[PDB]
């Protein structure tokens, strides 16, 4: 159960695990799941609070 | 450095423990560490090489975790484990060859490659595993400034120094007196010779002395001390001090009278041995003082009395030798010896990829020039590169 | 072979870990493997021996499982464990002595005894455990055709070859020229001699050369290279090439001018060393080429000038030597060295039970005749029998 | 003794396994043993030292248990673990230095210090852990009277004995005959000389013989047997048997004809080798018998025929040598060799604290006088003190 | 060590801050630390002294906490605070005198007294306070292996070495040539003299050279470099090299032509100064090379031309000097200088209580013999004892 | 210049006062200044060096605040403090080596490096601490 916490949590569709706030116009990402959507791949470069 | 040893220890154990048909309880604590390693290393990219002919390789880690649901490990699990292990072994091989090749005059104990500077973060600190090898134990103890000891079998503490000294000499070179020596590896062979065989010395006794300073303080050394140095016991012709002319040396061998071997630490006599051969022990020393003397034999048969006249032509020259061979010793600093192959691995990596001579190490990794001037910055670089060589020698055979 | 190492590793660990008073969590993962071993080995019968004076023993396994219900292991559990361990240790001892004694010209890497051919089934595959020793690691890596390396301290790569070569000779044997050598163990001692001391050679320089081909490719070798070969530096009388007459050799020793030591792999110069002594490194080689030369000294004192006349009677013969000692090396094939005792165990088992000479190995297990003609079938047999010797050396002290 | 090895094995593993950031499942079975150790050692007081200059230290153990609730070990747990480990390492260091320094003529295999006599109770028996090192394995096997084997690389089985024997002699010392030898470490160099070169011996053959009795029975020994002993091959002057006069020895070297090396166990010929050099094997022996002979060469060139006249003045003396070097051997009793440093640790502890000479060991721990008279009580004391030295060499580097 | 500095820092601050009439908010954060100290130290007993004439004192701590309810501290609170502070100051005084007096060859950086080994637990870790002094800052930085620097005013880096060198000499001692020097404290005074004043030297120029190797690497040193060494500028009679005879030295002083002062680190020229006097800087060095030369003046008045004839009797001898005084320098290792009194405190404690000479430090704490052979174990002992001396110098004036 | 001394004084005190096991009331007034320093320095980027062989280094500050909830400082707090302190010490080391190397004939008492001209604003004025040297 402990190693599959991330796969069960990150396939939930009720919750999302954090929000990038960048204050610059980063472009809407194309996804086959959602169309255009502001989904994020990593929390890199910014501050994980 | 700790996480690099941890990566290599888990890859070694996962080549050893994860085999076909083995029980899961034998590997139940290793698969959790290997999964922690996969979880830590995903999403990160590395870049190895870029100096000499070492090629630039880019490393990207995107692997799935290993299963934790078998009772006996079947061949599917072994094959996917062998794939992930072979990729990580190639990664750590190139990181170790990228780290052994670099050096710095400023602070050599710090990681120099980009990959090992990236692995020195606390994000990668959960990779860490047991530190059981001797080099990583002494790395972790000297990272906290405690006492360490490397156990060497025949350590290369002596630089190659084959030379002599003429206490009494002339341009005729027919009545000479002084010492000759060979310092090589762990072996001192010394021989004091007199051509007159102390026929005019007081009490027919000529005192010889040979003082060998060490570069690092050896501790608890077993030393084979034999008389009659074998290399300086046959006739040879030898160039002079300025290299102008050559002189002849026809030795006959007397036994060494009144051998005194002293082991000096900071000028203080730690151990002393008076006319005792065989295996001796020297507990703490950084200078070896051999004090042997040549005594003219007062009773000689007619076969001996024709060798040593009172007059000038000496066709047979009196020669007295000793041999001192450090079999094993514990040294706080890193060295080379006849047991490990770590210096050979370092020189093989530096010579295979055609690496330019840097600021610290001698050109061509000359160990004689490295132990002749064994500075503490060179000591730190040598210890770091030997530790990385030990890590790669765990993974790469 | 894997299951035989697994049996021996569990029996070694169960002599080590299962002791009186130890906590159960220290041995909780070993008792499950030992119970898996008992469950696998029950109901099976084996037959060991039957060649030479090795007696035929029949093995039947009917054992109960060990308890998994203690917190601290009491002496009852230790005594029943010692009984089961002593029976399995006697079994694996006789299986290893049955396997080291046999050989085959056809495919030597396969098991030859009946017991190890019976253990090579998948019924016994659940016995398997970690493969952490060097010989079983190289066994498993060469079973998949990957690169291996055995680390040897002073490897016996050279067959015993004490001989000479006369480049200039006559039946008078008073003006000779050529090389002499001793190849023994890991040590080459070579000495080129000229009786004229290059008095008619061009530029008073006589070139010597000595090429030693190896049988297997050594890798990352630390080599002590010293001048002045000690064995060929005293006067001796030597039989001729046909063994008819004897000739006298009275050497005086010059230093070796212009030493060039080359390490050839497939005829290509990998490493070269020009007039550098002490410890050298040779990263990859299977041929060692020593090229030293004798130069007549142009300036000589009157003690030296009487040794080398221009005329014919030379009572003092010029001789120039080198010594090359491989301290440690990594070889892909199995060898013998001064560190392991595996060849000694193989010869002790083959000589204790009065074993007839088979098709592969030399009579009496002559290592000189085994490394003189070191065929790949003999290589496979030698690696298999050394692996089984390592297994038995783990169990039997 | 078992619990002292167990304390040191847990402290070594807890310096190795308990590191910062490591997963808890890697150390989940070690923390339970370390907590069992803390629970056992609390409430007990010890007293170490009190002989020589070894200071009296009092030890009191009042420690809390380590936490069993982390997933990855953070630095708090590592720092409190390092505190408890450093106190226990200082304790076991002083217990080992208190045990290596003491000895008893009555029953040396028993613990002599007060601390190790207190640790030999069943209250402390739950400290016990795996016994995986070679010395504690042979300790536990000889505590039940089973066969053991210590594997030595170049064992110091021979006491230092450099002497000679004159089978034919006179006060003129111009026509001598007999053997000379050097027994040192693992090396026998023997040389039989005749001044007449068997000119009046029957069939021009002089038989030499040299019998070396051992003190303990060696098993499975790899032995480098070379001809032409190098130390007894150059001219030297040697004192007589009574030490009155000196005699001259000018050797020329013949090859050894008809070498027979026999390995005797209880007077029975176990192994024999007839004119075979290189590496040989001796499976079980406690006496080495070298039987070489000097044969006068029947055909001699004019350079050789002037060396050996029929008359009395022999300026060149025939000399025939052998060299026998035990590279590695398995011995049931403890010894010293060129690989371990245990004798060096014992002598360093006994010389550092200025310890008086007791009833068993020689003054100054003379290994030549210890292996010259190697009694079973001295054997038991030496094995006990070497086992404690191995324990301290695990903890203290 | 950290908690000992913390005890002393709180006792110093509580003698300073806790005074009569002061406001409570000035001391509100100190009383909480002092109460934490009382709470930690209660229930514990200590034992100080026991070596030399240092008396054994037993310490028992049973104190009540200080009140936290005043607005201005009245004299009751000051008197009970002075009682508790005087007892703790006597305790820490005897702990510091017990720690400065002890030493160890094995690991000198560890605490040696029983009281400081007892204070090194985590029970006492809540005593800890700010570490603001230079010695405890460098202690904490070298406990994590980072770079440190001790700032010294006139450091005693040079051992006392007053000697000379005769490049040209004879038993008449009337035509001499060579250098003389005084290395003392932080001052090098060197003077090369020629009796002929380069009347036969090529181009009337005699080159002198003086190379001073250091023991530790100095960093960022301000150095006063003056010409005309004052001590070697007046007539004196000097014993010879063997001490047999005495020779006369009547100097007249020329100015130093072509001064080149080089600051070598590992043989590399870091800083160089060509004919520049006054204050110079040397950023990183461990060798000082002074290269000055004596040039005969080509134009001389008749008062000068009578001093230097072409013939042999030279009643006035040409002498050229330099003076090099390190005013302040930053060194990574501990030293002594003209500013601190820590070496004086260490020697006062070791001489007041009649302490026997141990294994590390020289007899009588000879700083010349301590900086002549400045080994790293002696460096660790010296740094530990200087840190404890700094702590006691904070408390005891 | 005042804020550079203030950065160095807080980093010196936070190497001295923030140790393992010390009481929180000993460091209760230093952690607030160090948190004010972190709050002020976040979001700002600096560039040091660029003259001679002094290398150009870019500095970006994105740090979390230190905890104010311990009674005795444990080793977790000490290790995260040592990380933040080592980064700020490297920053102020390179700012000081960038400032000692530059000079001006016109008005030398003014800051010459770009980093110390950027630190001379009133946004960074709340870094300021005691000026006791
Ligand atoms: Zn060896």
């Amino acid at each position: 159960i402990a190693m599959n916490m991330e796969q069960i949590e990150r396939a939930s569709d009720k919750i999302a695990q954090g929000v990038i706030i960048a204050y610059r116009d980063m472009q809407l990402e194309r996804d086959e799941m959602y169309g255009y959507v502001n989904i994020a791949r990593n929390l890199d470069g910014f501050q994980q609070i | 450095m700790d996480v690099l040893y941890s990566l290599s220890k888990t890859l070694k154990d996962a080549r050893d423990k994860i085999v076909e048909g083995t029980l899961y309880s034998n590997v139940s604590d290793l698969i959790q560490q290997f999964n922690q390693m996969i979880i830590t290393m995903n999403g990160n990219e590395f870049q190895t090489g870029g100096i000499g002919n070492l090629p630039i390789r880019n490393w990207n880690f995107n692997f799935g975790l290993l299963g934790t649901t078998l009772l006996n490990l079947d061949a599917n699990y072994v094959e996917t484990a062998r794939n992930t292990i072979d990729y990580f072994v190639d990664f750590v091989d190139n990181v170790c060859m990228d780290e052994m090749v670099r050096e710095s005059q400023r602070n050599g104990i710090a990681p120099q490659s980009d990959s090992l500077r990236k692995l020195s973060a606390i994000k990668f600190k959960r990779i860490n595993f047991d530190n059981s090898s001797e080099y990583i134990e002494n790395w972790n103890l000297q990272n906290r400034r405690q006492r360490t000891g490397f156990t060497f079998h025949k350590p290369n503490i002596f630089p190659y120094s084959a030379s002599f000294t003429l206490n009494r000499s002339q341009p005729a070179h027919d009545n000479l007196m002084g010492t000759m020596w060979l310092n090589a590896g762990s072996e001192i062979q010394v021989a004091g010779f007199d051509y007159s065989c102390a026929i005019n010395a007081p009490a027919n006794i000529q005192q010889f002395e040979h003082i060998v300073p060490l570069r690092r303080v050896l501790t608890t050394a077993t030393i084979t001390l034999l008389p009659d140095a074998e290399r300086f016991s046959f006739p040879r012709v030898i160039n002079s001090a300025d290299g102008a002319t050559t002189w002849f040396f026809n030795p006959v061998i007397l036994r060494p009278n009144n051998v005194e071997v002293e082991f000096l630490l900071n000028g203080q006599i730690i151990n002393t041995y008076q006319a005792r051969f065989g295996t001796i022990v020297a507990r703490n020393f950084d200078t070896i003082r051999l004090s042997f003397q040549l005594m003219r034999p007062p009773n000689m048969t007619p076969a001996v009395a024709v060798l040593f006249p009172n007059a000038q032509p000496f066709e047979h020259h009196a020669t007295v030798g000793l041999t001192l061979r450090i079999e094993s010793a514990v040294c706080e600093s890193v060295l080379a010896d006849a047991s490990e192959t770590l210096l050979a691995n370092v020189t093989s990596v530096r010579q295979e990829y055609a690496i330019p001579v840097g600021p610290v190490f001698p050109p061509g990794m000359n160990w004689t020039d490295l132990i002749t001037n064994y500075s503490p910055s060179r000591e730190d670089n040598l210890q770091r590169v030997f530790t990385v060589a030990s890590i790669r020698s765990m993974l790469i055979k």
